[PDB]
């Protein structure tokens, strides 16, 4: 069957957020066996609640469970940075289980994290293959919005730019990457190339040179 | 410690077959019921199948009923899932999970406390192109080095360092789907500077679609 869950939830640091989990009379509203799971990016799920409101060992008191009719709820008080994750509910349904759709929990209004930028020139092996790529890497930043700007010396680059979408890594922080594609002759034509990373009003710039 | 490890993933065409395995350790596999749960990209968790300790109780989801075949070998402490006639919607991340108590439905009663790392399964009829691997050399008290996994199709690629022994300081990044229709990826490790002439750093790129396995030694540039 289908267990309805809102796609996204949000709450500020220290506040509370309730994540609903709606089923029918044959699963959520038919038994007191609702479970809740937390999943950080890149890692296996973790059991947070079982039997509607029971907490295993290792789960803080901030997570609490409740149920009312066909709707089970997970409340997270005193929201913290590490609570940002995906949350799925589970329910028994008669020799079968069923999960909810899942809810992404964003913890709003936390201290920012400055990105660490690293720019790589084209390798000699790629240049020998008559290709050239500039690899700009951006990691350990929060929140996830970031603009990446490429520059040939001081002027903006014309074309050949590819940029990832910022996605959270295993440390629960965001990371992205941008690729500037050039011919070997374009690479050796300009004095320097720059990756400009704008994040939350602050701008970082890394620069490489074909001579240096 | 308790531990579950899934194996047997990869890309396979719609209609073909694929068998998954789950190796268990750290707990009495003889008595517990184990289950399969998958995570489809963009969707959430979805229960796949379940099997009791003696295989006396077996259940499947309606989407894979008469399609998958679950089994186990208690002597080898291994769980299996034979997936035949795979469809595009079968593309997911398959998890091996044990229950809190050895009963069949007890994993639903008290939750699934132990999960494996999962094995990726892709079901698409797409074409295949192997990646070119180039080293991102560092400048000879830390330094950043990596390698460039360029122009491959389709997803995904796995990048380890030093056959998996190098995990600390390894930075992970997502792939670009470039305007050419090909993906590109880069992996980077941060290491102390005083070890560039001492240690050896090798990135292990595995692109199973193309059967491409490259080991590239990344070493400092000679300016």
């Amino acid at each position: 069957s289908v267990v309805t869950q809102p796609p996204s939830a949000s709450g500020s640091l220290g506040q509370s957020v309730t994540i609903s989990c709606t089923g029918t009379s044959s699963d959520v509203g038919g038994y007191n066996y609702v479970s809740w799971y937390q999943q950080h990016p890149g890692k296996a799920p973790k059991l947070m609640i079982f039997e509607v409101s029971k907490r295993p060992s290792g789960v803080p008191d901030r997570f609490s469970g409740s149920k009312s009719g066909n709707t089970a709820s997970l409340t997270v008080s005193g929201l913290q940075a590490e609570d940002e994750a995906d949350y799925y509910c589970s329910s028994y349904a008669g020799n079968k289980g069923v999960f909810g759709g899942g809810t992404k929990l964003t913890v709003l209004g936390q201290p920012k994290a400055n990105p660490t930028v690293t720019l790589f020139p084209p390798s000699s092996e790629e240049l020998q293959a008559n290709k050239a790529t500039l690899v700009c890497l951006i990691s350990d930043f929060y929140p996830g919005a970031v603009t990446v700007a490429w520059k040939a010396d001081s002027s903006p680059v014309k074309a050949g730019v590819e940029t990832t979408t910022p996605s959270k890594q295993s440390n629960n922080k965001y990371a992205a990457s941008s690729y500037l594609s050039l011919t070997p002759e374009q690479w050796k034509s300009h004095r320097s190339y720059s990756c400009q990373v704008t994040h939350e009003g602050s701008t970082v710039e890394k620069t490489v040179a074909p001579t240096e | 410690e308790v531990q579950l490890l899934e194996t047997g993933g990869g890309l396979v065409q719609p209609g073909r077959s694929l068998r998954l395995s789950c190796a268990a350790s750290g707990f009495p596999f003889d008595d517990y019921a184990i289950h399969w749960v998958r995570l489809a990209p963009g969707k959430g968790l979805e229960w796949v199948s379940s099997i009791s300790w003696d295989s006396g109780s077996i259940g499947y989801a309606d989407s894979v009923k008469g399609r998958f075949t679950i089994s186990r070998d208690n002597a080898k402490n291994s769980l299996y899932l034979q997936m035949n006639s795979l469809r595009a919607e079968d593309t997911a991340l398959y998890y091996c999970a044990k229950g809190a108590f050895p009963g069949y439905s007890s994993g639903w009663y008290y939750g699934l406390d132990v999960w494996g790392q999962g094995a990726t399964v892709t079901v698409s009829s797409a074409s295949t192109k192997g990646p070119s691997v180039f080293p991102l050399a560092p400048s000879s008290g830390t330094a950043a080095l990596g390698c460039l996994v360029k122009d491959y199709f389709p997803e995904p690629v796995t990048v380890s360092w030093n056959s998996g022994a190098l995990t600390s300081g390894v930075h992970t990044f997502p792939a670009v789907l470039q305007s050419s229709g090909l993906y590109s990826l880069s992996s980077v490790v941060t290491v102390p500077s005083s070890s560039l002439g001492t240690q050896t750093y090798i990135c292990n790129v595995n692109h199973k679609p193309s059967n491409t396995k490259v080991d590239k030694r990344v070493e400092p540039k000679s300016c």
